[PDB]
């Protein structure tokens, strides 16, 4: 994954040369920005199950089509699919969080994910609609730093699936 | 590549399951203490020409058997090649204390460098020795709390001294 | 006939590598249609990469949009492209910087190369000036141009005599090659150990 | 190259001079034959090897051009 | 690489003698059955999407463990190389097919995947049955007789079954 | 080796698409042409021995001052090679046609004549005008689209010559 | 765009060379497929009304949930652009039988097609199934080999979209 | 490369000491007698194709096995690889011979061609009685005064002798 | 992998996939001709090595004294051997790339990071500049004739090397 001393140390490693000022710096900024960055992991943690079901069903209100039958919604086995897919999604942005930066997701997720989508005919509007309303719930749950933080977590996740 | 905090990210995942509260807190810990390893690396960093230069100078005054013809760093690219070794597993090392994981120096300098210098003819035992020549002349700039505020960082010395251990080990 | 036969190709496929010595170079000469564009991208990926597979996000839009307009030769595209922070993740990341330059010359070059004494002056261009001097070496290195040109996708040139070539060239990358489905990942641990060292180690003396 | 020297890139129109057209029908045409004239994007960095690498190619610069100031 | 022209040209000329009647007679015999192979290679082509998404249905209804957290295709990259490797033992499996024999896959494209996917630590057995569900997938969409001039493929039929089970006994 | 579905193969394969129509089209072209070129083959294979002999005739009728003793084209093992030689030029014509691809012709003779001939003085012009006794009986012994296709196959070997 | 002897001369100037037999080879394959592609351009050219309105009314069926109001379907210039797009689509469709390739189709519409379909919130599928009811009304319009190379055509305009 | 001078530097290194009077008498023999080196090297340049020609003459009336179809210089293209490989051969051994040090002979020449060979299929004795049938037609030139002072080189001429014996036992 | 005149032309030849026209013939044969003139100087220099290293040793402390001031790098008995074990050094390699008639010894045995090894030393070259101007100044008069302008050729390479 891609966390902020993580390219602190590749760009270093690349001209051969010793860390400096600035890239400490970037590094202290980390260190102060992580702990609301880990009040909202704890806050996201504490809260999974509820935010699961919630952008499901969500995503039932202004997608119901979907799970009327011979399409993808229908069939509990295929809702039990779209919730494990959700909870990985805020798995990966508590991921996120705890990290500084996009590295986890955009690895475990964003790497081969329009691909995917293609396959299965997963349709990315449902993802960015789940998303919108874990934003706007977030925008309960959650404020100030941590909220900040983890929304553009979650919308830099929003704007990739568009 | 990896640091202890990504590889904990990494178990979460092997498992599937969420940062757990109890190493999260230990990574809140970690953040709050990064300023120590970052006084720690900046240390190393000022006084990386200072300490090449104690090492490398303890290391000619122990070993003669370089300088000599037919030595492993007689003319003068040998031993630029071996000063700029030292200097590149200090900066490794440097580079793991940062992510607090030895796997980004496995992953530079201890994928392939000990059968390399296996084939090049050099002897494993005095690049270790250069290595601790290393970490004695950085514990003496490191320990020095000069311009900085005091505190304790024993934990910190322990992980350099560790990681030039497992470093030492590697290569030999 | 003979007792034992020996077809045209019969060579190139006892080597692993048979149609790299068929399948041609690619170039991009005049403004043309998107369809072999994306057919030499999907070329030149699968080349410079080590048969890596590259992953569609991680392409820049706007270098091959621009490659595209064509203010830049395939050769400046092919900087940009070395670049890439996932071409050093790949590369630069797992592996040794002596695997690291085995590799470089691999895939840019499309040789193992010649001598330890190369692998000696590149390692030092690239501790003098940094990481990406080492590639700008490489791709301002008058054979590769004199070779490729200003407008060819570079390909593997090995178990090709090139004009004035060591004979290990033809030996190291036939142990490097072996095959298509070779990748050079950080996984399948062959991206990480220099296996090329072990014969560079003989040239400098005999 | 992020610094304010390595920017100012500084186009080059390059003309392949007769010289030049000797010295690659002698190298060998391992390249296909490209018209004389042709323009070139080269940065302050590599601004230096561009016609360096042209001169020892025989060919010589139309004119330059500053695309940064 | 090969086609069934180009190879009996070669051991034709191993033998060192001119090509002989019954050859001629065979590969007249394969441009007679030229139309219907371009038949095939072009449904093939077309249901490209369709058999490789169904495959996948399949391989996913009788195997859960890829999937899961550590799967060997468990993150998207990694389920994309899990498919995308499938669909070009397809291509290459077409690209025989056109061709007429199945040279063109141990050449190039089989050449050294079994100790690529041993390194992956991908289990054969797991690429085999995908191979196989890509067979029946195939089968169902060659035996198809959409807007096609009506006559017996089944020689087709069985010898792209041969394509698709000698590639994936090459995968072990 | 070298023939137009190889060719497709490989600009399919290398450039990594699925065939559209213009290469199984140029395939269509291929496998209808089949029957005239291999029917054509089967003629000179037919009267084959004719041809390389009355070839070697007609050098000597062309070249008789090459044919004294003291120079190359004397010698009774030489005559045999001629003959050898002229046989294998016109086997690979016949491959050629099979493969209705130029390709064999590429690949065994006209990769790399020029610097073999230069070694052993071996003068091209002779194999041309044994094509040309060659061209010249085939046109009598061949009709219509064979024949046409098989003089063009002999002209670009004789430009290969050339 | 490119017909067949675009990529012939594009390659031939390309090694710097004279054709030799494939490239003409091609160059036939064009000539005969010329006439089939004909009728289907008669075809195309006289029945382009009824299958414009037919893809729109079909759109609107199979996809019921668009049609409604609230979204993309409903809106008198939507299916006005619909019944537009529709008709571009087959004109070029019917360029791409008479240059018998891909050219005018792929450089037309194929160029950049993914980020303009999730760019305006247009729905590919919506184009995949207008094209099957293209295929739906050429089943009986054409016959034989225009119907088959129609067939072709339209499916790689679908092979694109998809 | 390490030329003889080369090697006389590089051992006088190894043992850290200046040259004897005695190396320099050696070396300035070497430097003497290089007119008749470049009147050797002269002797093999201009006769070059004409010696690879006629050599390869006596080869393959030699071998008749290989210029027959299943042989590995059959399709004609191996007529030009094969050539080429003697013309290079040649090429280098002349410049070991000019070089006097057989050094750059064994690095650019016969590092690893054994394997190259065996993994081309090339039956090597082959290559070997077609290097000696290269110093067979060679040695007749180097004798050959035409345009030049007559002299004694048998040092040269046993140098080359031991150089294709080099080549012989090499590939061998 | 030394440089010398008949090695690059080796190189040179094996480079361009041809054999060795008249220019190198020609080149190797001024090697030959010249060489025994740089045999000469190397053996001279060799016979005379202790008075050229001790006064060079004396000249280098006359010209910046202060280094062997007490309390300065270059004060101390094991100072003054590795002084006199790298000016030995020096007058070896040295008359190497005379018997070689060419740079390539010391290129590579030297001037191959050389640069580093003052910085890291401290090791101004100045005191290795004036240690080659007093061996030139010496060998004006040891050797003669071409000989004399060989070897100034060679140590005024190794000056610029260090300059
Ligand atoms: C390739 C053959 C070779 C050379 C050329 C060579 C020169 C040489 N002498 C050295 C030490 C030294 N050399 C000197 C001599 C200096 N004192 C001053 O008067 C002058 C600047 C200069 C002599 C005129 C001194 C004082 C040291 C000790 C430096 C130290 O260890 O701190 C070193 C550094 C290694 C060490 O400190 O052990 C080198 C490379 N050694 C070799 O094996
Ligand atoms: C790296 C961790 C990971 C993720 C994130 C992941 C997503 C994912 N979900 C899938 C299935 C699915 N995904 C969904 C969910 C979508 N379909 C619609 O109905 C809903 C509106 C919408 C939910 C918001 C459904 C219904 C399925 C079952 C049918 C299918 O697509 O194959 C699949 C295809 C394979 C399978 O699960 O059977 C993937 C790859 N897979 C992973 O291994
Ligand atoms: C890297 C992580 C990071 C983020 C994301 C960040 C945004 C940010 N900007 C802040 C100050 C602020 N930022 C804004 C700007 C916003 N308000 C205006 O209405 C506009 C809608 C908009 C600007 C276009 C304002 C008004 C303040 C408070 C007043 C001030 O600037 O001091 C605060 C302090 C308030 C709080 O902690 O709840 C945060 C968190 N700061 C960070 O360290
Ligand atoms: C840009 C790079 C950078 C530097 C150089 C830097 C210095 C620095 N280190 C700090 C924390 C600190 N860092 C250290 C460690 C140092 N003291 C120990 O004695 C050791 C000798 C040594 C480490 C080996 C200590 C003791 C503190 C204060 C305790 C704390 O963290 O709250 C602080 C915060 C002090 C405060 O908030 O009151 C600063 C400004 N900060 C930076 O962001
Ligand atoms: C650096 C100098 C150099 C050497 C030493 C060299 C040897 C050499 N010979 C080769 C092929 C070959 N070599 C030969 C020649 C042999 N086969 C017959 O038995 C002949 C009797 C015999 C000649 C003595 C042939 C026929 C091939 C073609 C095999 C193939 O293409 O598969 C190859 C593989 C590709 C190639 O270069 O053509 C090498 C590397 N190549 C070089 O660039
Ligand atoms: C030229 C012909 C060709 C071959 C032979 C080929 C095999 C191949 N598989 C790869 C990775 C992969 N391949 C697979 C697929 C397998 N593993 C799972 O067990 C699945 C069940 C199973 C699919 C049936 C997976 C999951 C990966 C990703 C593993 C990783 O690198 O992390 C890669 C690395 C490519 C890259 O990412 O740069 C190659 C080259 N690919 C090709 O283009
Ligand atoms: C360095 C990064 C980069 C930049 C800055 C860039 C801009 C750019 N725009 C271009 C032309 C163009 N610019 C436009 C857009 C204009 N025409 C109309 O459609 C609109 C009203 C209007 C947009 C608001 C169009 C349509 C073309 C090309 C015409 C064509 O496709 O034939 C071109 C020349 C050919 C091309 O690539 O399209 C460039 C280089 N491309 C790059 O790779
Ligand atoms: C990123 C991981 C990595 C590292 C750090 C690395 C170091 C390294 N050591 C090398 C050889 C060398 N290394 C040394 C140093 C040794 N000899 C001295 O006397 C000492 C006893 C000892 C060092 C303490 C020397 C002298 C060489 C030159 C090889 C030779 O002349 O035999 C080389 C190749 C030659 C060159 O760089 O020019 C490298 C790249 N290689 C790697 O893949
Ligand atoms: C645009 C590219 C193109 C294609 C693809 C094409 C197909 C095509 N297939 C044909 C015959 C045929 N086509 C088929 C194949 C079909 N029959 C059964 O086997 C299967 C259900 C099915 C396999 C997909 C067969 C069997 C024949 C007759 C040949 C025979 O039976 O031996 C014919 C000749 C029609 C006739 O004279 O009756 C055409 C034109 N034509 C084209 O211009
Ligand atoms: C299949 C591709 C193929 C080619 C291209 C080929 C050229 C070829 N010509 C040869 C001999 C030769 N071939 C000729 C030319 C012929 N004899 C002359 O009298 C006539 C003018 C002429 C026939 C009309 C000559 C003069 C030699 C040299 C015979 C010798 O000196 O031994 C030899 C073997 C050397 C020998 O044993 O004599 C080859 C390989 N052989 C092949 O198998
Ligand atoms: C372009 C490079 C170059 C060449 C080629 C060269 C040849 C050369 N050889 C010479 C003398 C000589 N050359 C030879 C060598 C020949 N005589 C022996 O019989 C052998 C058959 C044969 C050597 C294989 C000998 C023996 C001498 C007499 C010099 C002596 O007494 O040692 C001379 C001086 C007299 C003359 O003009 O002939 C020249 C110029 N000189 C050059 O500067």
């Amino acid at each position: 994954s891609r966390t902020v001393i993580t390219e602190v140390i590749a760009t270093a490693d690349s001209q051969g040369r010793f860390l400096n000022s600035t890239e400490l710096q970037a590094a202290f900024g980390r260190f102060e920005r992580a702990v609301p960055a880990i009040e909202a992991a704890r806050a996201l943690t504490k809260n999974q199950d509820a935010l699961v079901k919630g952008a499901v069903q969500a995503v039932f209100k202004k997608f119901p089509y979907v799970t009327q039958p011979g399409e993808k919604g229908y069939g509990d086995s295929n809702q039990a699919k779209c919730a494990r897919d959700i909870g990985y999604y805020l798995r990966f942005i508590t991921y996120s969080l705890v990290a500084s930066g996009t590295g986890p997701l955009d690895d475990y997720v964003i790497a081969g994910l329009r691909e995917v989508n293609r396959a299965f005919n997963l349709n990315p509007l449902w993802y960015i609609e789940a998303l919108n309303y874990i934003k706007g719930e977030t925008g309960k749950l959650l404020s100030g730093q941590s909220k900040t933080e983890a929304l553009l977590y979650i919308d830099h996740a929003i704007n990739a699936l568009s | 590549m990896n640091d202890v905090f990504t590889r904990a990210i990494a178990q979460a995942d092997l498992k599937g399951s969420f940062l757990l509260e109890s190493d999260l807190d230990k990574l809140a810990s970690f953040a709050k203490e990064g300023v120590k390893r970052l006084d720690a690396v900046a240390a190393l960093t000022n006084n990386a020409p200072a300490i090449i230069s104690d090492a490398a100078h303890k290391l000619f005054a122990e070993q003669q058997e370089l300088i000599q013809p037919g030595g492993n760093a007689y003319p003068h690219r040998r031993m630029a090649a071996c000063l700029r070794d030292m200097e590149i597993i200090l900066r490794y090392v440097s580079y793991a204390l940062l992510a607090g994981d030895a796997s980004v120096l496995d992953d530079r300098c201890l994928n392939g460098l000990r059968e390399t210098y296996n084939a090049l003819g050099t002897p494993t035992q005095s690049v270790a020795r250069a290595v601790q020549l290393m970490k004695d002349a950085a514990m003496v700039h490191l320990k020095s709390t000069a311009n900085v505020t005091v505190g304790d960082c024993s934990s910190l010395y322990s992980e350099a001294a560790t990681y030039f251990d497992k470093a030492a080990a590697s290569i030999a | 006939p003979s007792p034992l036969e020996q077809t045209n190709t019969y060579g190139q496929e006892r080597v692993q590598a048979n149609a790299v010595l068929e399948t041609p170079q690619v170039t991009l000469r005049a403004p043309f249609t998107e369809e072999q564009f994306q057919g030499a991208l999907y070329a030149i990926y699968k080349q410079v990469f080590g048969n890596t597979y590259v992953m569609e996000s991680e392409r820049p839009a706007t270098a091959e949009s621009q490659l595209r307009d064509g203010r830049i030769t395939v050769r400046g595209f092919i900087r940009l492209l070395a670049k890439s922070d996932t071409y050093k993740a790949r590369f630069f990341n797992p592996a040794t910087q002596t695997r690291f330059i085995e590799l470089n010359h691999k895939l840019l070059l499309g040789r193992a190369p010649y001598d330890q004494a190369e692998i000696s002056r590149h390692v030092a261009l690239y501790t003098s000036q940094g990481y990406e001097a080492e590639i700008d070496s490489y791709l301002d290195s008058e054979e590769y141009q004199e070779c490729f040109g200003e407008d060819t996708v570079p390909f593997f040139r090995g178990f090709t005599s090139q004009p004035g070539q060591s004979t290990e060239a033809f030996n190291r990358m036939v142990t490097l090659y072996d095959g298509y489905a070779t990748s050079d990942s950080e996984w399948d641990r062959g991206g990480q150990s220099a296996r090329l060292t072990d014969s560079l180690a003989r040239s400098t003396m005999d | 190259a992020i610094t304010t020297q390595g920017k100012r890139i500084y186009k080059i129109t390059v003309s392949e001079a007769g010289a030049y057209a000797t010295n690659k029908h002698r190298t060998g045409y391992r390249a296909p034959i490209r018209q004389s004239n042709y323009t070139l994007t080269v940065p302050y960095d590599r601004f230096l090897p561009e016609m360096i690498r042209l001169h020892q190619s025989g060919a010589k610069i139309v004119n330059v051009t500053s695309v940064i100031s």
